[PDB]
């Protein structure tokens, strides 16, 4: 494994580096590749014989080498860039490759964005199987960090709740969601359920009336 | 319109073989040398192997005893093999095109190449030349080659969609689709949020498009929850401007561990 920081950061329009540390069995052999892993897509070849651009790809990403220590240099940083990068190499033989242990790019100075919040309650098609899923969608929000509270009648509930990572959706933000899992009893016995999605100290919170639906 | 596309089960038991194929279209395995690279999920990519033109097989030294790669020129396929598989096998595999040439390339300088009657000789000049005859040329200019010095060059010219496979000893599980839609009072849009909660499967993964794919914008897709029953679930939304009446809504479900197919109706609930 070749050796690569787990993550490095920069900030939008600037410059960042990411170095790939190996032996003189690998990199000092003198044939470097990158790749670029955005998740939900399959990964994308950024530079190959250590400085060559592949096809498609902006002289705004440009590779290099020293000795047996590569360098990925990606200058105007835009949204688009956070993603996982992993440098790659041949040794001993050209069918035998070693991948670098990746490293992940957040791009800071991009502007904040609330969570937008969808609160949804269970359908009758589950209702009839005698369980109830409330479901809370949270979408649009940078950066990816949220915390989800669920409660009922206003008091804190602290079982049944399962919440995602957040993760990128189209337009460079966030996206998450939580499940609130009841039985069909629950969900008609309180008044009232909220998903209360706090990001960046605001917070959000969506009601849901078993009685109004 | 060069195309890689991977096929097999999403789904195979522990000790047993995993068996993929890669049908390759617009272009000639003769011409291409194809390999294989995973990715375990949170793990970084692995290297497991190719077959060239000649039909040389290479593996990751590592891996090759567990790993089997063959192909057939005029159906275009190349098949790999995982022998003995565990839950450390579980990943995302990708059928690609490889470059993979072997070279000599000397110290940093001596980029040019220069075989005479004397030996082999890494040269800084790209005359072979006036530093073949002499021999006070090539020790100036050149350096001579070893016989045993090579160099290896390998990268990824395209990759494939890949083939995510699970690991796992579990029974498959078809999911439920169930709509989504806002309770009655929350009607007042501007635009009218909806989805589908496909609840309850196993393994990943699971496609939704809505409307058959003709309804693309507005469509956001969640990653899937893994509840502590092991059954997947995730939800998928659309958002639309309302009103939108005349129009249906549809989210169309995909599960190919068990070749199920659900198309399921989402209507507003009407109160």
């Amino acid at each position: 494994v070749l050796n690569q920081p787990s993550s490095v950061s920069g900030s939008l329009g600037q410059r960042v580096s990411i170095t790939c540390s190996g032996s003189s069995s690998n990199v000092g052999n003198g044939y470097v590749s990158w790749y670029q892993l955005i998740p939900g897509s399959a990964p994308r070849t950024l530079i190959y014989g250590d400085t060559s651009r592949a096809s498609g790809v902006p002289d705004r990403f440009s590779g290099s080498r020293s000795g047996n220590t590569a360098t990925l240099t990606i200058s105007s940083l835009q949204a688009e860039d956070e993603a996982d990068y992993f440098c790659a190499s041949a040794e001993d033989s050209s069918s035998n490759a070693v991948f670098g242990s990746g490293t992940t790019l957040t791009v800071l100075g991009q502007p904040k964005s609330p969570p937008s919040v969808t609160l949804f309650p269970p359908s009758t098609e589950e209702l009839n199987g005698n369980k109830a899923t409330l479901v809370c969608l949270i979408s649009d929000f940078y950066p990816g960090s949220v915390t989800v509270v669920w409660k009922a009648d206003g008091s804190t509930i602290t079982r049944n709740v399962e919440t995602t990572r957040a993760s990128k959706q189209s337009n460079s933000k966030y996206a998450a969601s939580s499940y609130l899992s009841l039985t069909s009893s629950d969900w008609k016995s309180k008044g009232s359920y909220s998903c209360e999605v706090t990001h960046e100290g605001s917070t959000v919170t969506k009601t849901v009336k078993p009685s109004e639906c | 319109q060069v195309q890689l596309r991977e096929s097999g089960p999403s789904l195979v038991k522990p000790s047993q073989t995993l068996s993929l194929t890669c049908t390759a279209s617009g272009f000639s395995l003769s011409d291409k040398a194809v390999g294989w690279v995973r990715q375990a999920p949170e793990k970084a990519l692995e290297w497991l192997g190719s077959i060239d033109t000649s039909g040389t097989t290479g593996y990751n030294s590592g891996l090759k005893s567990r790993l089997s790669i063959i192909k057939d020129n005029s159906k275009s396929q190349v098949s790999l093999s995982v022998s003995s598989v565990t839950t450390e096998d579980s990943a995302t595999y990708y059928c690609t095109i490889v470059h993979q040439e072997t070279s000599r390339r000397g110290p940093d300088g001596y980029s040019w190449i220069c075989e005479c009657s004397s030996g082999t000789y890494t040269c800084d000049a790209d005359n072979c030349g006036n530093l073949c005859p002499s021999d006070w040329q090539l020790t100036l200019h050149c350096h001579r080659l070893d016989s045993s010095t090579y160099t290896y060059d390998w990268h990824v010219e395209t990759w494939g969609q890949g083939l995510r496979v699970t690991v796992s000893s579990a029974s498959t599980t078809a999911p439920k689709v169930y709509p989504l839609s806002s309770c009655c009072g929350d009607k007042s849009s501007s635009t009218v949020t909806l989805g589908c909660l496909v609840s309850s499967y196993m393994p990943e993964p699971v496609t939704v498009t809505w409307n058959s794919g003709a309804l693309k914008s507005g469509v956001h897709t969640f990653p899937a929850v893994l509840q502590s029953s092991g059954l997947y679930s995730l939800s998928s939304m659309v958002t639309v401007p309302g009103s939108t009446s005349g129009q249906t809504f549809t989210c169309n479900v995909a599960h190919p561990a068990s070749s199920t197919k659900v198309d399921k109706a989402v209507e507003p609930k009407s109160c």
